[PDB]
């Protein structure tokens, strides 16, 4: 009867918010940075929100959209002190190296020579280097020039800087708030019925793969199927396993570096020569676990299709090379493996010992994703290389009988593939609210 | 709002058992219970038990105490205050003397002293 | 007892959540949020700092203009307009949460804050004649 | 009724203008001053960030160890020396106006601000005297 | 008088610095801490100057969730468990200076601001209970 | 007027070798010649 306005300060209600979020991490230096963020909690503190209901929609997320310009950013400034290679952008005398091998497999790689800088500026000298031959293209003779010279600078990474990924925590600001859809069977959007509030996220490793997501994070239940208009073709499905199938990958050639000075404290590291065979840089992944695993795909995807229905998978049907295979970084070096040998299956309505191998190439030269004019030149590693990690998920595409192959060559869609139980949100801690209380 | 749209209009004789059917719209059903009333012709109005959706706990009368199985399954999430949900009623030992509407209403309030209370009915199921 | 943590009852009645304000009034300008450096993630947390204080001082302003300072549970001379919300006083406080109470009392928020904004300058104008003599 | 402003009444009396201090009071943190981008602009606004809640706490500092937390009129225990101003209540809040007696009361400032704060300092302390018992 | 200056009586005993409270009060905010320039000394400024209304504002959120809003000396209604500090009055505030005393008394300051925290929540409660009627 | 203030009855401990100021100070003359270099003229030809 008798109300008065009372006011109250700290209560629980929060609006969708967009804001800057920082970087947690746990105790050289890696492109990442990781050393510059806040250290992590050694008890990162979850409180569950007992009978909360949130909306959540992983393809409006703002954490994906800032993540990918912060990892944009992180090698921007990563690149930046190091050496410019435009001396390199010369006429090339190249030659095939070595092992009279399989036909067609020997220009592979190629030995090259060049006439290079040196500390003096009126002095020239003839170097050579071994180079791939994704990073060469012919004049039309033996003459060649690196593939980045007609559209694009190139910048050498800095190679004291280590390209394996490490575990990054997004944070929120004091008075905002990360609120995890932790519903085990979460479509990515809609009511999550489950939610809890954290103040930073798990660890999240920025690796950047092409169709297979690897180092990711596992369902618990079953295998979740993710796109924003799943009718639509031209929306990516996005797949996360909850078994991990491992792959096994290895560029056995043993390389040497070869420093060459060509300038004043300016060097570039070139690829001495091949100590021991010259053999083919390939994966592995077990035959049995990636056919079982390629079957609960396509059980979660008749759900969308029919119990009826016959879905096949296809390689891919063309693009920029980092899309049309598994491209990844391997110990620093940059595969990219053709993957027809994962995606050649037509299933019905209703091995065992070896396993599958995908043979992949390396390029130095890669280009950047979605801007011209600017590539990196990832210096050679020495020794021998063989990296293992684990096949956590797809990004497949559908066609409009269904066929599904792979592809996503948009690094945003890595990214979602972490963020997709995380939101942030504003806390108001302003309240208004009547009752029978007067002051004086 | 808030509605609680009951079954059909059940017929069997003595010595069997029947299920009820109580589903919910346009509010969060975890948040109040779930009262099931009798109102029989030949006797005052019977209220039977009341269960909770949330924490599954249940209580009924002494005059069911035996002869009741009050069952509700998880609720689907609509929005963030709207679900849906279902509650169940049974009897065991079964006449025709137990024949007339029966109700299903959710309670009152989410706290106090009148929580329980059957304040938003359904339209009732006619019996044996 | 029961201490659910930051923000644990958001999803409790009003009159639940009410009693453990202290929970998220300490939450408002801590998180983990020594040199400044301008890297990738320095200008981030550098961002991330000055965020927090500022929204946290809008809402001390708003407590300071209404005579509500330093509190957490303060009671006004503003009385409740029914136009605002027709609600009972336990179906508010024994029934809904405070998202659910903010989402319906959103349109009338600015009105509420005038209010209790001018009340609050008109009370101090009567306590300096009270202690005129 | 009136409302002039955002110091619309900065040419009234003082005692007019005194009556409408809320108005100068909420626009001291707020204008119009999300990611933070170290452009010629993002520089130029981060100091408008920063500067605004710099001078808006020295303010409230000073408020606060004068026992005037929260008011915009608050009273005190300071008697007004006359040499700080011989004029008289009518002639002051009837006809000067906050600018011009800013003007000439200028001086001794500082000496006032020394004044209240002891004041504030020594009165804390006799609270806590008359509650040990 | 005596006026020691910023810190002067730091080794005097806690019952003659706590007479001295706005002498460490009002520096807390200052120092010598216009366009931000973002060069080696002006990064270097920026930090210094975020800084500290960062360290000040913590301080002033723990003297509000305990009820003493600009106070320097202020009651409270936590009574002294002997287990953390079993000393008596004469012999800490004629005899321990705030550094030593700081020291033997830090292991609970934690549980301490807890029990303040808590008794301004329930006080708060009840003098809203009381006028409710 | 460079403000000093005695600070009667108190005695510190210090450590010269463990003073972060002279590590402060050693990172920000570097970074000072650092930024006074910067927009100067590069000698890359006269390496000839
Ligand atoms: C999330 O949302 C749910 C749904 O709203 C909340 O659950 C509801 O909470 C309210 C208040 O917290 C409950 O209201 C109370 O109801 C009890 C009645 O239950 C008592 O009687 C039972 C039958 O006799 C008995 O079995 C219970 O005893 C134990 O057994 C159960 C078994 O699971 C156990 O869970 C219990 O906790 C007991 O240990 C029980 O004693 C009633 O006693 C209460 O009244 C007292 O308290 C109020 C003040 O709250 C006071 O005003 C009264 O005078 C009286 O003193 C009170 O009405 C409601 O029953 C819950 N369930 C619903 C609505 O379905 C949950 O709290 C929310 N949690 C969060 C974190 O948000
Ligand atoms: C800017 O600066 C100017 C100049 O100083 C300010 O103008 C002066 O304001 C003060 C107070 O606001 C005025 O003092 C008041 O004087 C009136 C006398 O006027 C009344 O009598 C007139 C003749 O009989 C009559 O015509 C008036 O009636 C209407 O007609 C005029 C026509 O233009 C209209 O403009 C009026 O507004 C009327 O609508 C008028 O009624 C007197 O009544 C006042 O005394 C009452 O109020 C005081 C409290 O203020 C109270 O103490 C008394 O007991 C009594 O109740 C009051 O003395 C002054 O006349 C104005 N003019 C001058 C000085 O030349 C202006 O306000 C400033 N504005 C701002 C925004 O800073
Ligand atoms: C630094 O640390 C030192 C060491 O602790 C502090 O010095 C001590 O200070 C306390 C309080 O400030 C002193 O206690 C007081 O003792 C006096 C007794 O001295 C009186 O009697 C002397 C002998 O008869 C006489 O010579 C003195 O008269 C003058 O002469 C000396 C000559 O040097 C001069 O220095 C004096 O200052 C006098 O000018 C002196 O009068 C006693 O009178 C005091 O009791 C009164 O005050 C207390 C309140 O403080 C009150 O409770 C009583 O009822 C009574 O009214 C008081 O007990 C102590 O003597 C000092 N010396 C020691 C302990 O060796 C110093 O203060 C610290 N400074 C800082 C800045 O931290
Ligand atoms: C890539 O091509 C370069 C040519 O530009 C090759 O370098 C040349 O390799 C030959 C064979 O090893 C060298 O000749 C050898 O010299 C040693 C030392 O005198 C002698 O003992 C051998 O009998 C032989 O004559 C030659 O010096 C060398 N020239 C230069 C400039 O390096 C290189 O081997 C090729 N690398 C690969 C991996 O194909
Ligand atoms: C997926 O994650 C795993 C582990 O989290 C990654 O394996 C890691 O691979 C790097 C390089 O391949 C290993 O570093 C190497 O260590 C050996 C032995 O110390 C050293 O000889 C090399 O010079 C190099 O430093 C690292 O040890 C290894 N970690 C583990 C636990 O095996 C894998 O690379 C990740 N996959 C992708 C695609 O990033
Ligand atoms: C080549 O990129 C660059 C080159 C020069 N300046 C740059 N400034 C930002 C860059 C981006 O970060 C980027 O475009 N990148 C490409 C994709 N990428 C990989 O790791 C990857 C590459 C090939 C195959 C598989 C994974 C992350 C990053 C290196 C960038
Ligand atoms: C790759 O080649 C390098 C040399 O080009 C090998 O390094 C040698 O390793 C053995 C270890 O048994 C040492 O005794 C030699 O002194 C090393 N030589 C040099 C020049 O470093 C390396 O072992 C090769 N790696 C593999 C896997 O075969
Ligand atoms: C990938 O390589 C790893 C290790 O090189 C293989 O895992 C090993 O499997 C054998 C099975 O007999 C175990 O005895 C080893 O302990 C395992 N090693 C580790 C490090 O776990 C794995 O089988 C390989 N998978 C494929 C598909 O090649
Ligand atoms: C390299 O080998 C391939 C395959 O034998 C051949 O076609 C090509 O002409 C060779 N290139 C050079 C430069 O020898
Ligand atoms: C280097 O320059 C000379 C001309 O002085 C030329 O004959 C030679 O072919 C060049 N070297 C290469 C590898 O092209
Ligand atoms: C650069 O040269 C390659 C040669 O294969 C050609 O395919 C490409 O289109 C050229 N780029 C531009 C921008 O002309
Ligand atoms: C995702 O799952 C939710 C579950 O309620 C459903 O409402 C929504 O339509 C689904 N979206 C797609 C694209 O399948
Ligand atoms: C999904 O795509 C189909 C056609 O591809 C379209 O008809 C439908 O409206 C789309 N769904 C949404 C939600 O836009
Ligand atoms: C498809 O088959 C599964 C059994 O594997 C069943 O649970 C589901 O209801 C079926 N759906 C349709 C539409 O037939
Ligand atoms: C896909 O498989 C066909 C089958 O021969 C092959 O011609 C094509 O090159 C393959 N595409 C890729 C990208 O591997
Ligand atoms: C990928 O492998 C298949 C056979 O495994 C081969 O036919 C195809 O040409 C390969 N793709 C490319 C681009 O070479
Ligand atoms: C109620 O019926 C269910 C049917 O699944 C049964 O499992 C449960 O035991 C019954 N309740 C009691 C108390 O027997
Ligand atoms: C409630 O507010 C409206 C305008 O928002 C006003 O017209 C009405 O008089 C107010 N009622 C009461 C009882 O204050
Ligand atoms: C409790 O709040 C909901 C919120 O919409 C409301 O619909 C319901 O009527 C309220 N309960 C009572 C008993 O008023
Ligand atoms: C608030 O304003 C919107 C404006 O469209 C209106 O739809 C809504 O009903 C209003 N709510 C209340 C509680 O007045
Ligand atoms: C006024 O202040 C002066 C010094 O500024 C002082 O000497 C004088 O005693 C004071 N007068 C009164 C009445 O306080
Ligand atoms: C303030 O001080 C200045 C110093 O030159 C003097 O000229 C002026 O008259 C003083 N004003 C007052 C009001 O004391
Ligand atoms: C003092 O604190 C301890 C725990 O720190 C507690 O067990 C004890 O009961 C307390 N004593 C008093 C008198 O409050
Ligand atoms: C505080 O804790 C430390 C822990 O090692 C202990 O050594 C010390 O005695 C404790 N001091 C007090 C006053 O409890």
């Amino acid at each position: 009867e008798n109300l008065w306005v009372t006011v109250y300060y700290g209560v629980p209600v929060w609006k969708d918010a967009e804001t800057t979020l920082f970087c947690a991490s746990d105790a050289k230096h890696n492109v990442w940075a990781t050393h510059a963020c806040v250290p992590t909690d050694p008890n990162p503190q979850e409180i569950h929100l007992e009978n909360v209901t949130e909306e959540f929609n992983m393809w409006k997320n703002n954490m994906v959209e800032q993540m990918h310009t912060d990892i944009i950013s992180l090698w921007d400034q990563s690149l930046k002190p190091c050496v410019k290679l435009t001396p390199l952008c010369v006429t090339l005398q190249c030659t095939n190296v070595t092992n009279a091998i399989t036909d067609d497999m020997r220009g592979e790689l190629k030995n090259c020579s060049f006439n290079m800088t040196t500390e003096l500026r009126d002095k020239k000298q003839k170097v050579y280097s071994l180079f791939y031959r994704l990073d060469v293209v012919q004049i039309n003779n033996k003459e060649y020039r690196l593939i980045n010279c007609n559209t694009s600078a190139i910048t050498q990474a800095c190679p004291k800087v280590s390209f394996e990924p490490i575990p990054i925590h997004y944070c929120a600001p004091a008075g905002f708030a990360i609120l995890k859809c932790k519903d085990k069977k979460f479509n990515g959007t809609g009511p999550c019925p489950s939610v809890s509030t954290v103040q930073c996220t798990h660890g999240i490793k920025p690796v950047v793969s092409t169709q297979l997501l690897l180092n990711g994070s596992l369902a618990e239940e079953e295998v979740m199927i993710r796109s924003e208009n799943i009718t639509n073709n031209a929306k990516n499905i996005l797949v996360q396993f909850n078994t991990p199938v491992q792959i096994n990958c290895t560029r056995p050639n043993n390389n040497t570096r070869k420093s060459i000075r060509i300038g004043p404290g300016q060097a570039f590291y070139a690829t001495g020569d091949i100590i021991g065979d010259i053999r083919q840089a390939h994966c592995n992944v077990s035959k049995a676990t990636w056919n079982e695993t390629l079957g609960k795909v396509v059980k979660q995807l008749r759900k969308h299709f029919g119990n009826n229905t016959i879905i096949r998978f296809a390689n891919s049907s063309g693009g920029d090379l980092e899309v049309t295979t598994h491209s990844f970084n391997c110990g620093g070096e940059f595969f990219y493996c053709n993957t027809s040998g994962l995606f050649n299956s037509t299933w019905i309505s209703n091995g065992s010992n070896d396993s599958i191998t995908l043979p992949c190439r390396i390029k130095q030269i890669i280009n950047m994703w979605q801007r011209i004019g600017q590539a990196m030149y990832a210096p050679p590693i020495q020794g021998v290389i063989r990296c293992v990690s684990n096949i956590t998920g797809l990004i497949l595409t559908r066609d409009g009988t269904e066929t599904f192959r792979p592809g996503g060559g948009d690094m945003r869609d890595n990214w979602r593939s972490e963020l997709y139980k995380y939101k942030v949100v504003k806390i108001e801690p302003l309240g208004v609210a009547p009752t029978r209380c007067k002051r004086r | 709002q808030g509605q609680l749209v009951q079954s059909g209009a059940t017929t069997t004789k003595p010595g069997s058992s029947v299920k009820i059917s109580c589903k919910t719209s346009g509010y969060r059903f975890n948040f109040y219970h779930i009262n099931w009333i009798r109102q029989t012709a030949g006797r005052g109005p019977e209220w039977m038990g009341w269960i909770s959706p949330y924490s599954g706990d249940k209580n009924l009368a002494p005059a069911f105490q035996d002869r009741v199985n009050m069952t509700t399954d998880t609720e689907v999430p609509v929005t963030s205050f709207t679900s849906t949900g279902a509650a169940y009623m049974e009897i065991r030992n079964l006449t025709s003397d137990d024949t007339g509407t029966y109700f299903c209403a959710k309670g009152l309030l989410r706290d106090g002293s009148s929580t329980w209370l059957p304040y938003l009915w359904g339209q009732g199921t006619l019996l044996t | 007892a029961v201490f659910l943590g930051f923000l644990g009852a958001a999803g409790s009645t009003m009159g639940a959540a009410s009693m453990t304000l202290t929970v998220q009034a300490r939450n408002l300008l801590s998180g983990i949020v020594h040199l400044l450096k301008l890297t990738v993630w320095g200008i981030k947390q550098l961002q991330a700092r000055v965020l927090a204080v500022e929204r946290y001082l809008r809402d001390q302003q708003l407590l300071g203009i209404w005579g509500c300072s330093g509190k957490l549970i303060c009671c006004t001379n503003v009385p409740w307009n029914s136009s605002w919300s027709n609600r009972n006083l336990s179906e508010i406080w024994d029934n809904m949460t405070w998202l659910q109470w903010d989402k319906e009392i959103s349109n009338y928020t600015q009105i509420i804050y005038g209010l209790l904004e001018e009340s609050q300058n008109q009370q101090e104008k009567n306590e300096q004649d009270l202690l005129a003599l």
